[PDB]
RNA sequence: UAUUAAUCUAGAGUGUGGUAGGGAGUUUUGGAAUUUCAUGUGGAGCGGUGAAAUGCGUAGAUAUAUGAAGGAACACCAGUGGCGAAGGCGAAAACUUAGGCCAUUACUGACGCUUAGGCUUGAAAGUGUGGGGAGCAAAUAGGAUUAGAUACCCUAGUAGUCCACACCGUAAACGAUAGAUACUAGCUGUCGGGGCGAUCCCCUCGGUAGUGAAGUUAACACAUUAAGUAUCUCGCCUGG
RNA sequence: CAAGGAUAGCACCGGUGAUUGGAGUUAAGUCGUAACAAGGUACCCCUACGAGAACGUGGGGGUGGAUCA
């Protein structure tokens, strides 16, 4: 699960947390749901609109390679 | 949150208020301009409307019942700026 | 108010030259400056737009008026110098605070404990600790108390006692 | 001495009173708490001189201005209210008044009535003594 | 009980700090889909239900790849989850706005309930206008079982659709449950905060499914996430 | 100034009809059994289009539904 809720910061954001995205990422650049990311509520909305975000940010692909 | 710490802080109705009645309508009515030009802007926002009318409407019971609460506590804001 | 920008620029292309196009690009920004001139280095996009197989990764960090990075969203997405433009503030769900800094004790204990490199401990990641206390620093308590004893009667034993001695 | 949550200020105080006494019939409760009233005050008294209830005392917070009342309601060692049941008589919209010449007995006599007829609560036994009438609030056994 | 001067603050919020969320009006791009058009290929089929046919193809159809493009909306993200006036909310981003939640030992001095009247929005279908129509699509045209197949099966296919103005006003709009006040065992957990505390376990308050005793009931069953108990008002039903 | 009173557009109430729609009412007439089976189509509500009709049908909403942990 992610470190953030770890720590403690209550966001999180899109500064190229790509390995940790890998573990709540699928190799099928699919998000998977909050079972896998490990994350409470509150973390898992803040990795879900990073994801949403790389997705749009073309970080991860929505399908297509 | 438009306003919380300028009208509230900068009038003081008796010796010391942190919350009343018409530091409350004040705050109120600035946020009910701030919410009008807002909906001028942007015709299609209702939950602004609902929450005006909420406002005012409960600004106008404040009144209601501050008219015999208190001899006069009420004659700073009683009116409408909107025209 | 606090700006963090992530940028996307087009294709695969020179670095200082995106550099300088996008300090153009921020540019559009009217007063949103103050930007610390660094960058992400070399990032490829790992998927082909439809020829665009990598581009390059910068980061603008500087703060301004919140409503003039609408027209940057507008220029930079639109000119072919900057595809993505991802900004950072509070209508994104936030959680920062500049007093919960010092929670960094916990930051290097989950590095190290995020996965347990020892062989003589290898808890799994998620399992308790526990050297609990139980903080609370939030009631919302009245001290109620009583000053008037009147009538003295109480009810403590109010479990039931009956059916004596029977043949 | 308040059970938790402190009570607030209700549509009135019998009502809140009521609701207390009720709850603590129902859901095993027995010292229950309600807001600063002098006729809760003045009722409590006269039901503990009734023989109906246990101890009641007034609470105060960290301030003496703001004010409670608690009260045991009566129940022997063996988990028997003393108190089964109410009824209001006057409501808050609809204060009936009801005369000397309109004090029956409760329901064949055996239960209590209270009436605020002049200052305090007096007995409607009691009241008919005294030729005095009034609105009448609860009915009590 | 309406109350006077003062009032008491325990509420309404509100000084303040922390504060999470798909809340929303507004504005942006990105993913690609889709089918085409310039491009060439290539040999022989496509359509489909229980089976076929209607319906398409050598004058090059399937399929094909990039280039380019129209409308159109964004696989997953989607939870003992949260935010929600209802209707709902998820490719993102942000302007703005709203509602909070936790805590403030605090203030006007309880300054608030329902709602005649007034105000507001309102899933979605569809409508005149101007434009667009990518895509499917009723009605159905044709065809398959058929005693009938009109409903259910397949293809061709337009109204419709779609963007905005104006009109839409209803839904099985529900929680089959209008609210507001005050109060009432718990528990597995979990969510937002105050959090000591790698995360934790552990809680404080609000929330989120169930639970079962009182209580409730025609029974269903609900039960501190009442169909529990009391206070105030608007809507309704008196057998079909 | 009076009871009573007319010329021309209106205004109020009562009744009525060529014909026509729906409601109740014929052991038994007549299209299929749409729906009750998940009535074979899980169903229903709103709304839109048509078949002689059940009804379907286009979209949205709902559980008052099935194997089932």
């Amino acid at each position: 699960y992610c470190r953030f809720c770890a720590i403690g910061q209550l966001r999180i954001d899109l500064i190229d947390d790509l390995e940790a995205l890998k573990r709540f990422l699928s190799p099928y650049a699919k998000i998977n749901p909050r079972r896998i990311t490990g994350n409470c509520q509150m973390h898992q909305r803040h990795v879900a609109k990073a994801l949403k975000r790389a997705r749009y940010l073309a970080l991860v692909p929505f399908v297509k390679d | 949150q438009i306003d919380k710490n300028g009208i509230i802080k900068s009038a003081q109705l008796h010796d010391k208020d942190v919350g009343s009645i018409q530091v409350q309508v004040s705050l109120l009515t600035s946020q009910i301009k701030q919410l009008t030009d807002h909906l001028l802007a942007n015709k299609k926002d209702f939950i602004s409307k609902r929450g005006l009318y909420a406002k005012v409407s409960k600004r106008k019971r404040l009144l209601k019942y501050l008219k015999h609460n208190d001899l006069e506590a009420y004659r700073n804001l009683v009116k409408t700026l909107n025209l | 108010m606090q700006y963090n920008i992530i940028l996307l620029v087009d294709g695969s292309l020179s670095l200082e030259q995106a550099n300088q196009v996008n300090e153009k690009q921020q540019q559009t920004l009217t007063n949103v400056e103050g930007l610390q001139t660094e960058y992400l280095g070399l990032k490829e996009l790992a998927y082909p737009i439809k020829k665009q197989l990598s581009a390059h990764y910068y980061r603008w960090k500087f703060s301004g008026d919140n409503q003039s990075t609408k027209d940057f969203k507008r220029t930079a997405n639109i000119n072919k110098q900057v595809l993505r433009e991802l900004i950072i503030n509070l209508e994104r769900e936030y959680g920062y605070l500049a007093s919960i800094n010092p929670k960094k004790q916990q930051l290097a204990l989950q590095k190290r404990a995020k996965y347990d490199e020892i062989i003589a401990r290898e808890n799994n990641p998620e399992n308790p600790d526990v050297p609990v206390t139980s903080g609370l620093a939030s009631t919302q308590p009245r001290l109620s108390r009583t000053e008037k004893a009147q009538k003295p009667k109480e009810e403590l034993w109010d479990v039931v006692q009956k059916m004596g001695n029977f043949d | 001495i308040t059970t938790t949550k402190p009570i607030k200020a209700h549509f009135d105080p019998v009502a809140d009173l009521l609701t207390k006494i009720n709850n603590a019939r129902k859901a095993k409760l027995m010292t229950v708490t309600t807001i600063a009233s002098k006729l809760k005050i003045a009722i409590l008294e006269i039901l503990v001189k009734e023989g109906y209830l246990a101890n009641f005392q007034v609470l105060e917070n960290k301030s003496k201005t703001k004010r409670i009342v608690t009260f045991n309601l009566k129940y022997t060692q063996r988990r028997i209210p003393s108190i089964n049941g109410v009824k209001q008589i006057s409501k808050p919209g609809l204060r009936i008044y009801r005369p000397f010449e309109k004090l029956p007995l409760v329901l064949n006599g055996l239960g209590i009535a209270i009436i605020s007829t002049s200052d305090g609560v007096m007995t409607d036994k009691v009241a008919r003594l005294k030729k005095i009438g009034g609105e009448i609030l609860a009915y009590v056994w």
